């Protein structure tokens, strides 16, 4: 997955120096790991359920329907069209809000809509994927967020 | 209370703040918090917040350093253009009033165009035709003062409608005119920029039309050294007029930095303090981004200290105060590593010299703002709001109100400070710790209590009692004060289960018995005295046992070292009242144990105490 | 670093032409013979303030270590502005990393090539600054061979 975002949003740093705030300038490639991780950890028990009343990895891409929050989705797509430099001039703002929004989730701050589970998933996967980095840098920003 | 009525109601928003953000709620706004008080105030104050929410409603960088958001050309740019917004405003309320007696009055006629109400302008502030104006008139007013004042008040497109039906007499500036109105930042292109301006500068220099002058070099940001005083009269209107004409990357230039720094350094406070109206300068500072200027300059004014310091808190909630690293610096000061157009804010100090005067009788209300102190450290490593909070309560007292009053039957009602941290293990001891180094330590026991270090507890709980054993415990004696609090202690910490090393702790329980041991005596019950002491195997009464009591004195605490000579000349006592009333036998071979045992015991008044030992043992024979 | 902290206090009051409490007994015999002057106290506070530097250096504080260290134009500020770029760029220097990223790492690796071609271009015109060099001048242009085949 990092190399995978690290495709998308180039130079785009890994941990943001100004943690401080969850001002979306401050957007690092951890963020977007750390929310992908939870689309699909989500995703997979939102489509489980679904079955369960009724595989669910045989879908081909077409043909399945939207996997994650609509919210989600909202927010994958500002941040994107923020980064990519293809925004509006006057939705600026609030494209920015937008993902300042959710900033506070993907870090684990006030008021955060994290179930413990989703949390240590995402401490012991950024472990494991820090564990296995060969340079400090990214070792110590990985086992930190962990 | 030490806190006036404006100072008052800003502490309780202070605490709203505190309670968002202690219960995890959403970040509300700090400027808006303030405001609210504002209001309550004459609009001196009003019109300030108003300049502070639009001069800190910029589009930031969250979670990015202060220091470099004020750096950034993009930040640098953005300020200028709200300061210009807030100066067009500003004077547009000022022509409002101007023309209608009250904004109520203007607002139920309704506010007119802005195209209107300048032609309603114009007719007071020129009643009679000037001379010296030029391109003639449009519907009854000089073509050059309505452009002018339209774009003082930031209608553009008010004044660009004046243009339209003038357009035989303006000749090529109106597509000049129209290219400034369209372009962003207020900026024409090099090529039509430079077409105007050696235009302006070829034979219209001195043109005795003063309105025109200033349009042309609004337009063209040149002539900045001509403060085009005969429109610009008033302060406001020359920083509008300048901040109009700023300009980013060499002759007849001028840039924010040399005009920020240019303002104050040459006319400083002096200059625009000289009518001892001191938000004029604040205005200057704070529209011209130089906010630790003016938060320090104006927390200097006794009277408006609440203001400043509230100012700096929404700079420093947004990320945008300039903090001082060294607390030793004064608290306005440039970093020798920084360019010189920037000063620093010393916010430790700041907020340090503002609490000193509440701080005494207002503890409640101190600690809301100790509270913004918790992101920082000092040389030492204490956390700032930790330390500020043992201060406060080393000074003020305050026990029962800020740690939370540790009642006598085992509750822990909580303090003002466990709002903002539940980590109250050290401070307590920090506050214990400093009043036992005051030899408070009554005191010091019941704050380490209150943190339940019974370690501390009972250790200065035996030294309160060594002195106190043998005394006579009467009604609200000092021993009965203390026995009274060191069972409270005893049964809180058996019930609980409590305990601190057995050393501290064998001695304490052991101090107890022998209280009562001489509370039993002093009272006359010679057989419940004498039972107590022998279950405590303190003192041998067998020649047996002589041996092993003895090598126990070596390794007991000095507490009850202290006290043996008072526990053998009662004890011995005890036996000699019960031998005046075989026994006789058993009592003479007691009254000998205790005397080989005081013998081969080095301890406390061994000389009187010996030689009466022995006398007492005579008389029974 | 500590005994610098010892010092600067004494200097200072020697800055300002005052007295030093001359000591009892003293383990050191004092001497007038090289008491401080003020000629050279700027200088003491200088070395001092790179000895700050390198320790914040060693203990993580780069940012002010090369913020205080760019500040003053010394040769020894070179050889550890050099040592501490080349560290930054040589363990991110060959990893699967972000492309801009790697920009910048080799941008590093330029500034340590700079810094060591002053210190030889300084030392080999001047003597003086030859007997300043942190370490010996064959070791810098040892470390600049492999700095550039790099």
């Amino acid at each position: 997955i990092r190399k995978w975002l690290k495709q998308l949003f180039h130079h785009l740093p890994h941990e943001t120096s100004r943690l401080e705030t969850n001002a979306p300038e401050s957007i690092c490639i951890l963020d977007l790991e750390v929310f992908l991780l939870g689309v699909v950890y989500t995703s997979h028990l939102q489509l489980k359920e679904k079955c369960n009343s009724h595989q669910p990895l045989c879908l081909p891409l077409p043909v399945c329907k939207q996997l994650c929050t609509e919210r989600q989705k909202s927010w994958w797509d500002a941040v994107c069209t923020l980064i990519h430099r293809k925004a509006v001039p006057g939705n600026v703002a609030k494209l920015r809000l937008l993902v300042q929004h959710e900033i506070n989730t993907l870090r684990a701050q006030e008021k955060h809509g994290l179930q413990p589970a989703l949390l240590v998933h995402w401490a012991e996967c950024l472990q494991k994927t820090g564990s296995g980095l060969n340079s400090f840098y990214d070792q110590r920003e990985y086992m930190g967020r962990s | 209370s030490s806190l006036d009525n404006i100072e008052m109601a800003y502490a309780r928003q202070i605490y709203i703040y505190n309670e968002k953000i202690v219960n995890g709620h959403l970040q509300p706004n700090l400027v808006d918090l303030c405001a609210s008080v504002a209001e309550l105030d004459d609009k001196s104050i009003s019109d300030m917040w108003t300049m502070v929410k639009q001069m800190t409603d910029v589009l930031l960088t969250p979670a990015t350093d202060a220091l470099k958001n004020r750096s950034s050309v993009e930040v640098r740019m953005e300020f200028v253009r709200q300061a210009l917004a807030y100066l067009e405003q500003s004077y547009k309320n000022y022509t409002l009033v101007t023309v209608f007696g009250n904004l109520h009055q203007a607002q139920l006629g309704g506010v007119p165009g802005t195209y209107q109400l300048v032609r309603s302008f114009l007719n007071i502030k020129l009643p009679a035709p000037l001379p010296g104006l030029q391109d003639g008139e449009v519907e009854g007013h000089p073509v050059w003062a309505l452009i002018y004042y339209c774009m003082r008040c930031g209608d553009l497109l008010a004044a660009s409608q004046v243009v339209n039906r003038a357009q035989h007499q303006l000749g090529e500036f109106k597509t000049w005119f129209q290219e400034y109105m369209n372009s962003k930042d207020r900026r024409l292109s090099p090529a039509t920029e430079n077409k105007l301006r050696l235009h302006y500068r070829r034979a219209l220099r001195n043109n005795t039309d003063p309105y025109k002058r200033a349009v042309y070099c609004i337009i063209g940001r040149c002539d900045v050294t001509d403060n085009q005083s005969e429109v610009a009269d008033k302060t406001e209107d020359y920083l509008w007029l300048k901040l109009n004409q700023v300009c980013f990357d060499p002759q007849d230039r001028l840039t924010l930095s040399q005009f920020q720094k240019q303002l104050l350094e040459d006319y400083g406070e002096s200059h625009f303090t000289v009518n001892q109206q001191p938000f004029l300068y604040f205005q200057v500072l704070f529209l011209t981004a130089q906010f630790e200027a003016a938060v320090a300059f104006l927390f200097r004014m006794e009277r408006l200290r609440c203001h400043a310091v509230h100012v700096a808190l929404v700079l420093f909630e947004l990320k945008l105060l300039l903090k001082s690293s060294g607390q030793s610096a004064q608290l306005l000061s440039h970093e020798p590593g920084d360019p010189p157009c920037l000063r620093r804010l010393n916010f430790v100090r700041l907020l340090m010299l503002y609490t000193r005067k509440f701080e005494s009788t207002d503890p409640r209300e101190a600690l809301q703002y100790f509270y913004f102190l918790r992101d920082e450290k000092d040389s030492q490593g204490e956390n700032m709001f930790l330390r500020c909070v043992s201060e406060l309560v080393i000074e003020s007292r305050e026990f029962d109100m800020i740690l939370g009053k540790l009642e006598n039957d085992g509750s822990r009602k909580p303090g003002v400070i466990d709002k903002f941290t539940s980590d109250t293990k050290p401070i307590i001891n920090k506050v214990a710790s400093v009043a036992e180094n005051k030899g408070l330590f009554e005191e010091a026991a019941k704050l380490y209590d209150l943190a339940k270090n019974a370690d501390k507890v009972l250790e200065l709980m035996n030294k309160l009692l060594s002195p106190v054993v043998p005394q006579i415990s009467a009604p609200q004696s000092n021993k009965e004060r203390l026995k009274n609090m060191a069972l409270s202690i005893a049964e809180r910490y058996r019930a609980q289960g409590i305990s601190a090393n057995k050393f501290v702790d064998s001695t304490f329980y052991l101090l107890l018995d022998l209280i009562t041991f001489f509370d039993e005596y002093h009272s006359g019950h010679i057989d419940r005295a004498f039972d107590i002491i022998e279950r405590l195997k303190l003192v041998p009464l067998n020649q047996e046992s002589v041996e092993e009591r003895v090598a126990a004195f070596r390794n007991f605490s000095d507490e009850i070292r202290h006290n043996l000579s008072e526990v053998l000349l009662a004890t011995m006592n005890i036996l000699f009242t019960q031998f005046k009333r075989d026994r006789d036998s058993q009592l003479r071979s007691q009254a000998r144990t205790l005397i080989t045992f005081a013998g081969m015991i080095p301890y406390r008044t061994s000389g009187d105490t010996n030689a009466r030992l022995v006398q007492m043992e005579v008389l029974m024979n | 670093v500590h005994y610098w902290k010892k010092v600067l206090p004494l200097l200072k009051i020697i800055k300002k032409k005052n007295s030093i409490p001359e000591p009892i007994d003293p383990l050191f015999k004092h001497f007038h013979s090289v008491d401080i002057q003020a000629s050279e106290i700027v200088e003491y506070e200088e070395d001092a303030h790179i000895t700050f530097a390198i320790l914040d250096a060693v203990n993580g504080n780069i940012e002010d270590a090369v913020t205080a260290f760019e500040s003053i134009k010394s040769v020894v500020s070179y050889w550890n502005l050099a040592l501490i770029f080349h560290r930054k760029a040589e363990d991110i220097e060959n990893d699967a990393l972000s492309p801009e990223e790697q920009e910048e790492c080799k941008n590093y690796l330029r500034k340590t090539r700079d810094y060591l071609i002053k210190i030889i271009d300084d030392s080999d015109s001047n003597l003086s600054v030859v007997k300043k060099l942190p370490v010996p001048l064959e070791s810098v242009k040892e470390m600049l061979n492999s700095v550039m085949q790099e």
